[PDB]
């Protein structure tokens, strides 16, 4: 068994990070006090579990996490929440005054100031682990937290953990629920910062989980709580593997060789299905060919793109629930006669499928319905390019400008760093052109 | 369509599908950009306090 | 009121489009670079297909299907009906074709001299065309076809030239059929029901594929190269009224029996075949387009397609009825305000 | 705890602050004698924002209270909420300023400014995180308008790192007390420029033609005036004041409103304008959109918008909200500069402020804010081509080269809003 840390950087990552914990409870029988009754080994344990959750001698199980933002309100919820007897309070770290949506006031300002504590906070709980195997960074983009500290923690862990590995679940801004406009700035500041210290990350458009709970949830105007309950879900569906016993995906680095054959192109899309409104009366439960279909309907992935219009380097199939690999691989076959599903030519044309038999938990008095069997896509497409086109077109035409610029470099930033982090993001947009695209 | 590395357990089982087969900056150096910020900091609040001096 | 934006300034159809939209009181246009659109009249090249349908609130729709390059490019149209089994190689209105790459760049050289020699022993009729995306060589010597585009330097499509070609009367003189047909956002498949007949003003010569003036029906080059221009119908262009009123007193048959049914037939499987692949049905934006077919017929009324043009023009007098035509089915559908097609 | 410390100076800015403590008090439950009687937890919930915690549950306002004169603040301790405020916290003197800048900045200003410091500092020391300053007071007088630039200065160089905000009501000859008030606030304006992160530029003229034209008052007073600026200081400050889908400081809320840093003078705006038939959210919309609801006298339409915020206050649907503020835009389309992509944003607060069920408060970065410096720019210079009334100040020690300089100073502000119009 080996160990892994999570760690919750701002009010994105934090919110998302409770909303997971609160899941992973649900989904191992621990409750809100820590009390895990069906764990027969009070005190220890090496059982799948375990790599995310340690024990006390008292027989709470305690998250492998840490929680850091710049002000205090966001995880002051999680000290006085549902949850608050799970962690102790070296857990979670709290600044006096925000980033203010400024990435160089995450990075060097205030970073300079607390990234020793928070190094430290991680170190104590990295003393406690047989054989750490790396980190799990949720944040947002757009946040002067999410991308500033972010990309100035990600620099010192490959330096105090080399060997080890890292994996990001990144919220990608979008304007529909963001009251910034700086957000553009943000993302490409924090994205060149941290592209070679991450070896697979997972980002999640919050466009594409709004149009999902007003489309299939019937929210009228869905809230963060809203989106944060289907994100858990869905990295919920991803760490799983390292979660339940298993034989795919069942430790960091299995990510990377299943998912990243070139290591800057490391971003997979998600897709996950089906997403039913607990309000709704009955359901009709969908078939695994129902399911699978799914998974190749912009409809239903984690970010808008097209990925008929791109290649596939990889694809992993993750289902939870009432699947057996007969109906998987019947399903597959009908799929690959309807549906544009171009590999890349140095790569085989497949699928790696897990089955976890345990179906989808939902947390009580949620918006999603109880489903008897779920899966969640990752595929390595250069469709999502689309997504980095999108963001650089708009730190474009800002930049051109230097709107707001003067507040990047009031922090101590350089105005090359702009520059550089978007000639950075040009080569990135031109490797995924090659590697997808035909003359 | 081959299935290879068929794996079972209690909790579920995994396998592979084939359709078709092909064809870092250290410690010294972060500190010396955060300190070279925080420089930048300081000479752009001494010349503020020097504006206001005059 | 609705808003758009004009990216293609060298469109004939969609500056007149453009002319109908402002004219209704209902939709402006704004510059071309504002992202706040709700209608996008884009690029031939190059359409940021991906920066469309993330504006919130607004619904958006284009003039363009991503992924129909694969119908409106020759050597893309080729592998399009050699690999899609819906067409197949055995496809029956497409003539025999055969991609070529020049040497100094897969390749289908030696499956083309295959089929080239087999004609040859056989005494059969062996005249190719080659083209690509002037530039244009007739040629029954195979030697003279590779050749020719081995100076070249972009991949090239030999094709097996129709030798038996229906020929009007009098003139003696060859054609080709132009069918204008508009695609829109559900994707039904909407054809004009006014064609034009691209007409040669000299007789036909199967002695000389060397003037390329009666084998050659582009409007260009009859306006340049034949000194009979505009003899027999003003501009080389015959309309469908007086093409059936000639089919009916020449051959004793209609234009809907002899060739539209094939036309239908051919735009259906072709557009059918690329629907999975470019469909905007559950897209976060929505496509339409509209497409030049072109095709030739043999003297045995049998239809052959030609090619697609994804960006084309209109008959100066078809202008008006097609252009507002496109307002009414593929703009209004979706943006309604406050037939002349056939519905395949 | 995101502690803002209010300064009002002046007689305009102490009548103007003093409604607005007015006005938040009542929407926090806090009574004239500082006790709290409501009936919802949400009114508590950021109350240290604007106001101290005393012994026995008391909340006294974070407030300082400056005059060269005693008159206007003798009248605010007989006001209403006169009781309210710290005794400590009323620094004046006696000579007053004579509607005259170089005595707010540099004479009877200056014996004055350091005792106001002095308590300025007081109520810093006891914040547990200061977010920053907020300033009321009146650009064409001598207090406010010298003085109290004076202080923003003092500030800046003790607190540097600190947000400072103006709310500056701009002098116009419809409404004005002196013909001096251009000199005053050409002064004043260069100030602003370089050491506030916000200002908002509020016209009495707008003010006066929104209570004669639109409130149908023939005869406004200027506490008809001061209850259009009290209520929308009130909006412009609710995301600061009551919990919702906001939690941004005075930092972030200024990051994202300013892309250029001498470019930080506000439009606001308020609807409904002062009736029983609450407004539907698409009539909110139009009118808080309308020039006629605008507080700068400028006319949007003869300029571009580089930010928009709007605030909405009362129970009504996002889902309206959202469509009513797409179809002013696509109206507006060519107004918005398109090189800022997302520039108008919205946000919501549950409870809506005293006697409406729903408001909006309209707060916006536009280029056509040069139409106001340009006003001033040509009453400045019709004067001082043939340097009349020039003696009131060079007979406190400022020279003619000093006028040169605030005059080249504003028309370089009006050149670069210029400039971005037309990016
Ligand atoms: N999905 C989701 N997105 C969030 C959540 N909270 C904030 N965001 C998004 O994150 C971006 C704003 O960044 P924040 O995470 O709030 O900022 P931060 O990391 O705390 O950094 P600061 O600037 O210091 O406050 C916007 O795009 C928001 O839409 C959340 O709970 N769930
Ligand atoms: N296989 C074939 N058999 C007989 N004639 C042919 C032929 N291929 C082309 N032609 C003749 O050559 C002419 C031009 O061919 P092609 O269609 O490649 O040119 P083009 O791409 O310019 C048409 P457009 O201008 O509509 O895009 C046609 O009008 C047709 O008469
Ligand atoms: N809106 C408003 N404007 C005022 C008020 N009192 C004065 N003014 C304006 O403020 C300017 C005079 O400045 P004032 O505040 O009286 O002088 P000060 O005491 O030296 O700061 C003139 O432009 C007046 O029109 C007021 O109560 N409300
Ligand atoms: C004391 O100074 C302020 O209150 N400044 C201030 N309040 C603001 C409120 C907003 C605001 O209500 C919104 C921001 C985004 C959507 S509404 C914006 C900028 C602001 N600046
Ligand atoms: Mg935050
Ligand atoms: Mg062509
Ligand atoms: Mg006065």
């Amino acid at each position: 068994m080996r160990e892994c840390i999570s760690i919750h950087v701002g009010q994105a990552g934090v919110q998302i990070g409770n909303a997971c914990w609160e899941l992973y409870c649900l989904e191992h029988g621990i409750q809100p006090d820590g009390q895990m009754p069906s764990d027969k080994t009070i005190g220890g344990g090496d059982d799948s579990f375990n790599t995310f959750f340690s024990e006390t001698g008292a027989g709470k199980h305690v998250p492998r996490a840490v929680f850091v933002d710049l002000e205090p309100t966001v995880i002051d919820e999680v000290r006085t929440g549902t949850y608050r007897q799970l962690f102790h309070p070296e857990q979670l770290i709290t600044g006096k005054e925000d980033a203010a949506n400024n990435y160089a006031r995450g990075h060097y300002t205030i970073g300079k100031e607390i990234i020793d504590l928070v190094l430290d906070r991680i170190r104590k709980l990295a003393d406690q682990c047989t054989g750490l195997q790396g980190f799990l960074v949720f944040h947002s983009f757009g946040g002067g937290t999410g991308s500033g500290f972010t990309s100035l923690l990600m620099e010192r862990l490959s330096v105090d953990y080399g060997k080890k590995s890292k994996l990001e679940f990144s919220i990608y801004p979008a304007p529909q629920v963001s009251t910034a406009v700086v957000e553009p700035y943000n993302s490409i500041l924090t994205t060149h910062t941290t592209l070679e210290h991450s070896d697979c990350a997972f980002m999640v458009d919050n466009e594409a989980i709004y149009d999902i709970c007003r489309r299939n949830l019937d929210i009228e105007r869905p809230t963060y709580t809203n989106l944060n309950r289907l994100i858990s879900q869905i990295v919920s569906s991803i760490t799983a593997s390292l979660r339940f016993d298993g034989a795919l995906n069942v430790d960091l680095t299995e990510f990377q060789t299943n998912l990243v054959p070139y290591p800057r192109i490391h971003f997979p899309l998600a897709t996950y299905a089906p997403v039913i409104s607990a309000e709704k009366a009955y359901h009709e439960q969908l078939s695994v060919a129902e399911i699978t279909n799914a998974c190749f309907e912009p409809a239903n992935q984690m970010v808008k793109c097209d990925p008929r219009h791109g290649k596939y380097m990889a694809c992993c199939l993750l289902y939870r629930g009432d699947v057996v690999p007969k109906d998987v691989n019947a399903a597959i076959a009908t799929i690959k006669t309807k549906r544009s599903i171009q590999f890349v030519d140095w790569c085989p044309t497949g699928f790696k499928v897990g089955i976890n038999y345990q179906p989808p938990t939902v947390v009580p008095g949620g918006d999603l319905a109880k489903v008897q069997r779920a899966v969640c896509m990752l595929s390595n497409t250069t469709a999502i390019a689309e997504a980095w086109a999108r963001l650089d077109h708009k730190f474009d035409l800002m930049y051109a400008k230097r709107a707001f610029v003067h507040w990047y470099v009031g922090e101590g930033m350089e105005e090359g760093e702009f520059s550089e982090a978007r000639e950075d993001m040009a080569a990135l947009e031109k490797d995924y052109e090659e590697v997808g695209v035909d003359s | 369509m081959e299935v290879i590395e068929l794996n079972k357990c209690t909790s579920g089982q995994s396998f592979e599908v084939i359709l078709k087969p092909p064809s870092d900056p250290s410690l010294e150096e972060i500190q010396k950009k955060l300190e070279a910020a925080e420089e930048r900091r300081k000479y752009q609040e001494a010349e503020l306090l020097k504006h206001l001096a005059e | 009121m609705y808003t758009f934006v004009v990216r293609d300034e060298n469109s004939s159809v969609y500056a007149e489009v453009s002319r109908l939209l402002l004219a209704t009181g209902q939709w402006k246009r704004l510059r071309k670079d504002n992202p706040r659109f709700n209608l996008m009249l884009g690029e031939r090249n190059r359409l940021p297909f991906g920066r469309l349908g993330h504006e919130p609130g607004l619904v958006q729709l284009v003039n363009y299907y991503r992924g129909a390059d694969k119908l409106c490019r020759k050597a893309s149209l080729v592998k399009l009906i050699k690999t899609s089994p819906e067409l197949s190689e055995s496809c029956t209105w497409f003539p025999e074709s055969y991609v070529i790459y020049p040497t100094n760049l897969t390749d289908e050289r030696e499956v083309f001299l295959a089929a080239y020699n087999r004609r040859r022993e056989g005494r059969e009729g062996n005249v190719w065309i080659a083209k690509s995306s002037e530039g244009i060589l007739i040629s029954s010597e195979a030697s003279e076809l590779l050749d020719f585009i081995d100076e070249q330097g972009q991949v090239h499509v030999i094709q097996k030239y129709l030798e038996k070609p229906l020929l009007l009367e009098p003139g003696h003189r060859k054609f080709d059929i132009r069918s204008w047909v508009l695609v829109d956002h559900l994707y039904n498949i909407y054809l004009y029901r006014e064609g034009v007949l691209r007409t040669s003003s000299e007789p036909y010569n199967s002695a000389n594929f060397q003037d390329k003036t009666c084998h050659l029906t582009n409007h260009c080059i009859q306006k340049e190269y034949s000194k009979n221009y505009g003899r027999y119908e003003e501009g080389n262009e015959m309309f469908f009224e007086e093409f059936n009123q000639y089919l009916m007193d020449a051959l004793n048959t209609t234009l809907e029996n002899s060739i539209l049914l094939q036309i239908k037939h051919i735009i259906r499987s072709c557009l059918m075949c690329i629907e999975p692949a470019i469909s905007t049905k559950h897209l976060h934006y929505q496509s339409f387009q509209l497409f030049g077919f072109d095709f030739m017929v043999d003297e045995e009324l049998k239809v052959w397609l030609i090619e697609v043009n994804g960006a084309p023009a209109c008959a100066q007098k078809l202008y008006a009825e097609l252009c507002q035509g496109i307002v009414d089915v593929a703009i209004s559908s979706v943006f309604p305000l406050a037939s002349i097609f056939i519905k395949l | 705890m995101r502690e803002i410390v209010h300064i009002q100076a002046g007689q305009c800015g102490n009548q103007i602050g003093a409604k607005f403590w007015e006005v938040i008090s009542d929407e926090h439950g806090i009574d004239p004698t500082g006790s709290y009687h409501g009936d919802s937890d949400l009114q508590l919930e950021r109350i240290n924002v604007y106001y101290n915690e005393a012994t026995g549950n008391k909340y006294v306002p974070r407030a300082i209270l400056v005059d060269l004169e005693p008159g206007t603040m003798d009248s605010v301790r007989s006001g209403p909420f006169g009781q309210i405020f710290r005794p400590d916290n009323f620094v004046f003197g006696q000579s007053g300023a004579g509607n005259n800048w170089a005595k707010g900045h540099y004479t009877e200003g200056a014996e004055l400014v350091d005792s106001v410091l002095d308590v300025v500092r007081k109520e810093s020391e006891s914040c547990d995180c200061l977010q920053g300053f907020q300033l009321t007071h009146s650009l064409g007088g001598g207090t406010g308008s010298g003085m109290g630039t004076l202080l923003i200065s003092k500030i800046r160089e003790e607190y540097p790192d600190r947000i400072m905000n103006t709310f500056s009501v701009m002098p116009s000859p419809k409404v004005s007390d002196t013909v001096v008030e251009p000199y005053n606030a050409t002064l004043s304006v260069h100030q602003l420029v370089e050491n506030t992160d916000e200002t908002y530029c509020i016209d009495n003229e707008a003010l006066y033609d929104i209570c004669f034209r639109t409130l149908k008052l023939t005869t406004p007073t200027y506490g008809d005036l001061n209850h259009l600026v009290s209520a929308t200081m009130s909006g412009v400050t609710t995301c600061l004041r009551f919990p919702g889908q906001l939690n941004a400081d005075l930092r972030k809320l200024a990051v994202n409103m300013v892309p250029f840093p001498r470019l930080h003078f506000f439009m606001p705006g308020f609807a409904p304008l002062t009736q029983y038939r609450a407004l539907t959210v698409p009539e909110l919309t139009q009118q808080m959109f309308d020039s006629k609801n605008m507080m700068a006298a400028c006319d949007p339409r003869h300029g571009r918008y580089l930010t928009v915020a709007a605030i909405f206050r009362g129970r009504m649907s996002m889902k309206e909200v959202d469509e009513q503020m797409l179809n002013v835009q696509n109206k507006n389309s060519s107004y918005f500069v398109e090189w800022i992509p997302n520039n108008v944003k919205t946000a919501v607060c549950d409870i809506p402020p005293r006697g409406l069920k729903m408001s909006a408060t309209f707060i916006g970065n536009s280029t056509a804010i040069q139409e106001l410096f340009k006003r001033i720019s040509e009453q400045f210079t019709a004067m001082f081509r043939r340097k009349a009334f020039l003696h009131w100040y060079t007979g406190e020690g400022m020279d003619e080269m000093e006028f040169t300089e605030a005059e080249s100073n504003m028309n370089d502000l009006v050149s670069e809003y210029q400039q971005y119009q037309d990016a």
